[PDB]
C-alpha cells in the first residue's frame, strides 16, 4: 500500500492493453514522476513474466541518457513503476516542430541515442522499439539531454547469442531480420538508430507506404535514398554513418560502440 | 512523399 499512501495521480501521459502512464506527486516530498500503472487483476503469467522483466531491465539501466525507475510497488490488483519524470516532451515532438536538425545538433542527439544504446546492449538489453517517440528531452531548452524510455518490448541477452525472440517493434524501425523472422539481437536497435538519424537530418522517414506488406518490401530490400532538394546539402560522412546503420546484413551492420567512434560523431 | 507519422508498437504479427 506505499504508492496508496505517499502519492497523488494526476493527467494520463499514454495508454497501453493492461497499463496507464500517469503524472504523479510523492505528496509529502512536493516531487512528481512517471508512475506506470499494471492492472493485475487475473494477470496471465506470460504477462506477469512481461512485468517482471521490464521491472528488472528498468533496476538494471544506471545511465545520465536512460530514464530511471525510482520505485517498484506491487499493491492488491495493481503494480506502480515509479520513473523520474521527464518534461521537454518527445524528440519526435521536437523534430516536428523544427522541421529538421541541423548536423551538429543531429549528431549530439544520436550520440546520447548511441551512449543510452551502448548502455543497454552492454548491461544485455535489446529495447527493440527505438523511435523518436521512445526518446525524451530533459527540458525545452536548446540541446537538453535525450533519455530512452519505454523499456516494455525490452529483451535480456545472453552476452551475442541471438534467438528468433518473436515479432514486436514499431513498421518504420522494424530491422529486416525481425520481419524476415530470423535469428536478432542488439543489432535491431542500431538499425532503428538509421531510421532516427536520417529523420533527424530531413525530417521525414526513409521507408514510407500506406501499403504495409509493400512498407516491409523496402525495408527488407534497404531500399532507401537521398533525394533533392533535402539531401543537397548533408555530408557524406553523414550518409555513411546511416549507410553503416542502416545495413541488410546483421553481422556487417555497425554497433553502437563503433558508431561513437565514427568522425561525423567523435571529431566533434 | 515519405511522411514522419506516430507509428504504434506491435507484440505480435498484424498483416
Ligand atoms: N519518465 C517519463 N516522463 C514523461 N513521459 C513519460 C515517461 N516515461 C514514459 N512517458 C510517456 O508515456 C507514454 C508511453 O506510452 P506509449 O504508448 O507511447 O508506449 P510504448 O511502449 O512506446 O508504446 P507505443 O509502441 O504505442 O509507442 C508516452 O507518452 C511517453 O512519452
Ligand atoms: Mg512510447
Amino acid at each position: 500500500t506505499r504508492f496508496t499512501e505517499e502519492y497523488q495521480l494526476f493527467e494520463e501521459l499514454g495508454k497501453g492493453a493492461f497499463s496507464v502512464v500517469r503524472r504523479c506527486v510523492k505528496v509529502l516530498a512536493g516531487q512528481e514522476y512517471a508512475a506506470k500503472i499494471i492492472n493485475t487483476k487475473k494477470l496471465s503469467a506470460r504477462d506477469h513474466q512481461k512485468l517482471e522483466r521490464e521491472a528488472r531491465i528498468c533496476r538494471l539501466l544506471k545511465h545520465p541518457n536512460i530514464v530511471r525507475l525510482h520505485d517498484s510497488i506491487s499493491e492488491e490488483g495493481h503494480h506502480y513503476l515509479i520513473f523520474d519524470l521527464v518534461t521537454g516532451g518527445e524528440l519526435f515532438e521536437d523534430i516536428v516542430a523544427r522541421e529538421y536538425y541541423s548536423e551538429a545538433d543531429a549528431s549530439h542527439c544520436i550520440q546520447q541515442i548511441l551512449e543510452a544504446v551502448l548502455h543497454c546492449h552492454q548491461m544485455g538489453v535489446v529495447h527493440r522499439n527505438l523511435k523518436p517517440e521512445n526518446l525524451l528531452l530533459a527540458s525545452k531548452l536548446k540541446g537538453a539531454a535525450v533519455k530512452l524510455a519505454d523499456f516494455g518490448l525490452a529483451i535480456e541477452v545472453e552476452g551475442e547469442q541471438q534467438a528468433w525472440f518473436g515479432f514486436a517493434g514499431t513498421p518504420g524501425y522494424l530491422s529486416p531480420e525481425v520481419l524476415r523472422k530470423d535469428p536478432y539481437g542488439k543489432p535491431v536497435d542500431l538499425w532503428a538508430c538509421g531510421v532516427i538519424l536520417y529523420i533527424l537530418l530531413v525530417g521525414y522517414p526513409p521507408f514510407w507506404d500506406e501499403d504495409q506488406h509493400r512498407l516491409y518490401k523496402q525495408i527488407k530490400a534497404g531500399a532507401y535514398d537521398f533525394p533533392s532538394p533535402e539531401w543537397d546539402t548533408v555530408t557524406p560522412e553523414a550518409k555513411d554513418l546511416i549507410n553503416k546503420m542502416l545495413t541488410i546484413n546483421p553481422s556487417k551492420r555497425i554497433t553502437a560502440a563503433e558508431a561513437l567512434k565514427h568522425p561525423w560523431i567523435s571529431h566533434r | 512523399r515519405n511522411k514522419l507519422r506516430r507509428q504504434h508498437d506491435y507484440d505480435t504479427f498484424v498483416d
